[PDB]
């Protein structure tokens, strides 16, 4: 993944 | 009612690098 | 964007990014029209000859964003969306012609120094700016060249061009729902939308009273920056009646 994570309560 | 209106921009009354430019092409 | 800039900080408080899923990757660019609503290309969204048929839970909105890839910790914004709407005469088969959709958040973002809606523009401001010569400025996180990504949000400001050079440039059927906009050869500068930059807009500055309006949404073009090509640009106010529609309705 060239993007960082994204929190997980947007998942 | 505010739309279109930048908080750090037009709210403040400052200019950002290349608006002129813009405003120079509406003759 | 093709030999744009790196954006200012807050320079355009109205970018949306749309950003897939599983897999991670950006969408489509896209902007902020209220607190709920957010306007993109329909070709973001559905494009069939290309295999894109995105529903309301593959992507999310992303807004106040600088940076292309980090998560803006306090800074940007991830919302999901309750519906999209696509112009019911959205022509993917053919030409692009009416190539818009809004798109309805679940939840409505709260405004901030980062984020902020542009506005629409009325018969006056279209008949005012919308004159060949009059330069617009185009943002997004795509592609810096044809054939890599940018590190922040990019801006290149580009003239409107008259509408024969347009229709002479392509063998594409233009329609009055679209104008273009680019460089001609012969003015030596340079500058284009590029992969990942279509839903974006295209805005102008009022000189009448000092407000950005979105008057394009970044379509098409053939390649990116190429000599004697231009941009296709979504005309927003010829659409405008089907964007109070489904505002009015939904
Ligand atoms: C389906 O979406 C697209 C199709 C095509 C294409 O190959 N064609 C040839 C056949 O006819 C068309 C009208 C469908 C266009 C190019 C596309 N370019 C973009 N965006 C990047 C971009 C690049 C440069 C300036 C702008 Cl304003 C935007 O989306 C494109
Ligand atoms: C796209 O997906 C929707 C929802 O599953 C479906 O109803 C529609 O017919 C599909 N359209 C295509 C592939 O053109």
């Amino acid at each position: 993944g060239d993007f960082e994570e994204i929190p997980e309560e947007y998942l | 009612a505010d739309c279109g209106l930048r908080p750090l921009f037009e709210k403040k009354s400052l200019e950002d690098k290349t608006e002129r430019e813009l405003l120079e092409s509406y003759i | 964007i093709v030999e744009g800039s790196d954006a200012e900080i807050g320079m355009s408080p109205w970018q949306v990014m749309l950003f897939r899923k599983s897999p991670q990757e950006l969408l489509c660019g896209a902007s902020l029209i209220s607190d709920r609503w957010v306007l993109t290309a329909a070709h973001c969204l559905l494009y069939p000859p290309w295999d894109k048929n995105f529903t309301e839970n593959d992507l999310l909105v992303r807004i106040g964003k600088h940076s292309r890839t980090r998560y803006e910790r306090n800074i940007e914004k991830i919302s999901m969306l309750e519906k999209i709407y696509i112009h019911p005469r959205y022509n993917w088969r053919e030409n692009l012609d009416r190539d818009i959709a809004l798109m309805k958040l679940k939840k409505p973002v709260a405004f901030s120094d980062y984020i902020h809606p542009v506005c629409l523009p009325d018969r006056e401001t279209a008949a005012s700016l919308l004159q060949a010569g009059y330069k617009g400025r185009v943002t997004g996180w795509g592609n810096l060249k044809e054939t890599g990504q940018p590190s922040v949000l990019q801006v290149v400001n580009l003239p409107i061009v008259e509408r024969p050079v347009c229709k002479d440039s392509t063998r594409i059927r233009i329609t009055d729902n679209m104008f273009c906009a680019g460089y001609k050869p012969d003015e030596g500068k340079r500058g284009d939308a590029c992969e990942g930059d279509s839903g974006g807009p295209f805005v102008m500055k009022s000189p009448f009273n000092n407000r950005w309006y979105q008057m394009g949404i970044v379509s098409w073009g053939e390649g990116c920056d190429r000599d004697g090509k231009y941009g296709f640009y979504t005309h927003v106010f010829r659409l405008k009646k089907w964007i109070q529609k489904v505002i009015d309705q939904f």
